[PDB]
């Protein structure tokens, strides 16, 4: 069941297996960087609808910060105009500036706050996160009008 | 001589006008530090070249 | 370059030279000065800068020679005025203060209303809810230059500053017009005592009286107004009151349950809570608190819910927090 | 401005190649061509004036045809990002107080607000000049750090001995005066009217009407009632007081100049006609040219404006909350209104089409 987990760039699909074997790796007694974290990099949903175990709290925020500056500050410097409308931009666009690991780990965290609906406050955070994983998948759904207006 | 000069040395220093401890009130760009002398009032006054 | 152009102007002076106070500027382009060491000499500027830039009785550029005035010396020791909170269309408006409207109309009708009559008001009652918040309210509602001064700030034991300090205030009041005249906490320059002699401070009255001389020296159609904020009613001249000029004594009292509720509804909601916390829940258990223990109930509630280790405060914490603070 | 066209460019560019201000008029033609393409990168004018300024066409020796072309591109590019770059080539090349500052000022409108604190950083140095004084008026637009202290510094800038700023400020005042005026110097313009200069008076007569144009008393109080006590001490005063008292009552004394409007957006229509009026409107004062430069402000001059509209959405009976003037029917007078009744999206100050709660529903 390790090989179906090999190809890890998915925005969704690889999620739960990286939740399942990881909680299975968490019930395996590994709460730190382990098989569990390798799943957490590759969980783009670990517990989104479900409640996260000690799995999310430790293993996300370990690379959830390793994700942070991975995507964030790539865009302070550039030769072209500011802003992009592409959902396929993880800030791995163009040359790779970002680990999809970090990305999809955050692209769990991106769903993790996709359910949260922290839109208005998270802006400047998500600006100081500057995660172009986040805000596209941070709201893919729910209400676009007022949620994203005070964005 | 260690002493001798050194001993002698102090005599120099043993001759002082004084060194006013003073209360710097502030400076300006003038490089005259604006200073209240402790008993006296303020005097905006140049500094030591090293300070 | 200009360095030396300026520096020569310095090279004039010689140095270090003497910070020293003026006594009397005299048109001879001499003037008599004042030394903390008390040589006091009738002596001349070195003129590029201006006598006008300074006042008789001010610390000025002086040589060590005769203490010849070298030129303009600050004497930055104070601000442009005595001790002031200088505000214009100030932060506090009648909305921000909770319902004070009882005496808001007092400050409204006196100051706000005529601006299209008496020259101002007397604040009394409690600070931090009534007086300070009212102070800026119509000052903001007239949107003029609000000058906040405490009698303790002004509590000048030097003879003539207290007036000059007030004059420095009146200096702003005239030029910075429209200027809201606010006067805080006069227990000291305002107690006329029993006498002009024998240990009673004239600079008390002399501050006030000239402050009053300048107070009684203006009345308006509603443009410039005055405010008197303090707890001592009778230590003050009736001419300081001068019924017909300040007929408004604004004496704050603990905000009544609804006016409380406004300060509550303001300051309850502005400290996080659980909807268990409610206004009439907090209204009722009160003794008629000041607008502060409104806040203070709400403030500590965070800390007591922080003592519960929660940012969303329970209804008990407020009830605790009030019955604490 | 609003009609922008290459033709008068194509008219005035060879005229600009002909480069004569007193004849071809090409100098301020560039300044007009600055008021043409505003806020857009025009590749033609970018090269056109590059084919004027750098080429130093025809008469240019004077700093005149130097600068008339400088700010000519300096208005147009605005907001294009990468495409604004050749505008400095006409501006920041030649050394003036307009020079090292505009190096990043061509970004100011192209940045569409800035992220760097560099604005107050370098500009302060040249400040610590008339249009260096102006440099910060752009800083207040996009950056929060350079918005504030200007208020009581304006007339204090006016208070500086040199007319360079003392002409600058009363001209720089009017736009600010109807936005954030200097209330005391209004009386000090009076005191300094004749003080070291009677042209200060001429301006202290004239520029009081400027600041007093469409705004009257209130924030402007100490300025204008002197124009009532200004009548004639001189026929030129009587002329400029007639300038003033006309400008005092300009727009029946009810108008406002606010480049920004309540929609959370800037306007470079006005901003195009600002610095053109700075090199122009020079009749009472320095940089003098000719009378007719007065009215270039007419691109940006606004009356104080609230258009209340009902579910018709175009002028119809409907009313905001209380005005001065009344409950505002369409095109009745007021400004900056957060009123009771609801708009269609994002209720704000300003022009609002009013919609009403169905229970109490009303045209108002």
């Amino acid at each position: 069941l390790c090989s179906i987990y090999d190809k890890w760039t998915d925005p969704n699909l690889k999620s739960s297996l990286a939740d399942v074997l990881s909680i299975l790796a968490m019930t395996y007694s590994e709460n730190g960087k382990h098989d569990s974290l390798r799943y957490r990099l590759l969980s783009d949903v670990s517990d989104f609808e479900g409640w996260g175990h000690e799995y999310i709290r430790h293993l996300a925020l370990e690379i959830g910060e390793v994700y942070n500056d991975q995507v964030e500050k790539d865009a302070e410097d550039e030769t072209s105009s500011d802003g992009s409308k592409s959902d396929g931009s993880a800030a791995t666009s163009g040359f790779e500036f970002s680990k999809e690991d970090t990305l999809r780990l955050c692209l769990d965290i991106v769903p993790y706050f996709l359910k949260h609906n922290g839109e208005e406050d998270a802006v400047d955070l998500l600006l100081e996160i500057e995660s172009i994983d986040k805000l596209p998948q941070f709201v893919d759904e729910n209400t676009f009008q007022r949620v994203c207006q005070y964005m | 001589n260690d002493k001798v000069r050194f001993i002698k040395d102090e005599l120099r220093l043993l001759q002082e006008p004084g060194s006013y401890v003073g209360e710097v009130i502030k400076i300006v760009s003038d490089k005259k530090v604006l200073v209240k002398v402790q008993p006296e009032g303020k005097y905006i006054v140049d500094v030591a070249k090293d300070i | 370059k200009q360095e030396e152009e300026k520096k020569q102007l310095e090279e004039i002076r010689g140095n270090p030279l003497s910070i020293g106070t003026l006594e009397e500027i005299i048109d001879d382009d001499h003037a008599i000065v004042t030394s903390p060491t008390m040589p006091d000499y009738y002596v001349s500027i070195l003129s590029f800068v201006d006598k006008e830039l300074l006042e008789p009785g001010c610390s000025v550029l002086l040589h060590h020679k005769t203490m010849s005035i070298v030129g303009v010396l600050q004497d930055d020791a104070d601000p442009m005025v005595s001790v002031m909170k200088m505000d214009k269309s100030p932060t506090e408006s009648y909305s921000d203060i909770g319902g004070l409207e009882s005496q808001i109309q007092e400050i409204k009708e006196s100051v706000e209303l005529p601006l299209t009559p008496p020259k101002g008001v007397i604040l009394y009652g409690a600070p931090g809810t009534g007086k300070t918040l009212l102070a800026k309210a119509v000052a903001n509602q007239t949107s003029a230059t609000f000058l906040r001064i405490v009698g303790s700030e002004l509590i000048q034991k030097y003879l003539g500053d207290g007036p000059r300090l007030c004059r420095q205030i009146f200096k702003v009041a005239g030029e910075n017009a429209p200027s809201i005249v606010f006067i805080d906490e006069i227990d000291a320059i305002g107690t006329k005592r029993y006498d002009s002699n024998s240990g009673g401070e004239r600079e008390i009255q002399r501050t006030m009286l000239e402050l009053l001389n300048q107070l009684d020296g203006f009345d308006d159609r509603g443009d410039v107004k005055v405010i008197m904020a303090t707890n001592k009613i009778e230590t003050l001249d009736p001419a300081l009151i001068r019924p017909g000029r300040i007929d408004r004594k604004i004496l704050f009292e603990n905000p009544d349950l609804s006016t409380k509720k406004k300060i509550l509804g303001i300051h309850t909601s502005k400290m996080n809570l659980s909807e268990d916390v409610n206004l009439e829940t907090l209204v009722t258990t009160k003794d008629d608190l000041s607008g502060a223990d409104i806040q203070a109930m709400c403030t500590e509630a965070g800390l007591l819910a922080l003592r519960e280790r929660r940012m969303q405060v329970t209804a008990e914490d407020f009830k605790q927090a009030k019955e604490r603070v | 401005a609003g009609s922008k066209n290459d033709e008068v460019l194509g008219l005035l560019l060879p005229i600009a190649a002909s480069t004569d201000l007193p004849i071809e008029t090409a100098a301020m033609a560039s300044l007009a061509l600055a008021h043409v393409f505003v806020g857009t990168c025009n590749g033609d004018i970018t090269t056109s004036i590059m084919d004027n300024f750098l080429e130093r066409t025809a008469i240019e020796l004077k700093t005149d045809w130097v600068r008339f072309l400088a700010l000519a591109l300096g208005i147009l590019y605005m907001g294009q990002g990468e495409q604004v770059d050749d505008v400095l080539e006409t501006i920041s090349a030649i050394e003036h107080p307009m020079t090292s500052a505009i190096e990043v000022l061509v970004g100011s409108c192209a940045y569409t607000g800035t992220g760097d604190v560099l604005l107050i950083q370098d500009l302060l140095h040249r400040l610590t000049l008339a249009y260096a004084v102006l440099g910060i008026a752009l800083i207040a637009l996009g950056e929060d750090i350079g918005k504030e202290m200007s208020l009581r510094h304006f007339g204090h800038l006016m208070h500086y001995g040199n007319e360079h700023i003392r002409r600058m400020v009363p001209l720089a005042m009017g736009i600010v005066s109807v936005s954030d005026p200097q209330m005391k110097v209004f009386d000090t313009l009076t005191r300094f009217s004749h003080d070291a200069d009677l042209e200060v008076s001429m301006n202290s007569i004239f520029a009081m009407g400027l600041c007093g144009a469409g705004t009257n008393n209130a924030r402007l109080a100490q300025l204008l009632r002197q124009l009532a006590s200004y009548y004639s001490r001189e026929q030129d005063a009587l002329f400029i007081t007639r300038l003033a008292q006309g400008l005092l009552h300009l727009g029946k004394g009810t108008m406002t100049m606010d480049v920004f409007n309540d929609a959370h957006v800037l306007n470079k229509v006005t901003l195009a006609s600002i610095l053109t009026t700075a090199v122009g409107l020079v009749s009472p004062s320095f940089m003098l040219k000719h009378h007719q430069l007065f009215y270039m402000l007419n691109a940006g001059i606004r009356p104080k404006f609230i258009l209340a509209l009902n579910d018709e959405g175009e002028p119809i009976k409907v009313n905001v909350r209380v005005g001065q003037p009344v409950l505002l029917n369409h095109g009745e007078r007021a400004e900056l209104e957060t009123d009771e009744y609801i708009s269609y999206t994002s209720h704000i100050e300003g022009v609002v089409i009013l919609k009403k709660n169905p229970d109490y529903r009303e045209e108002e």
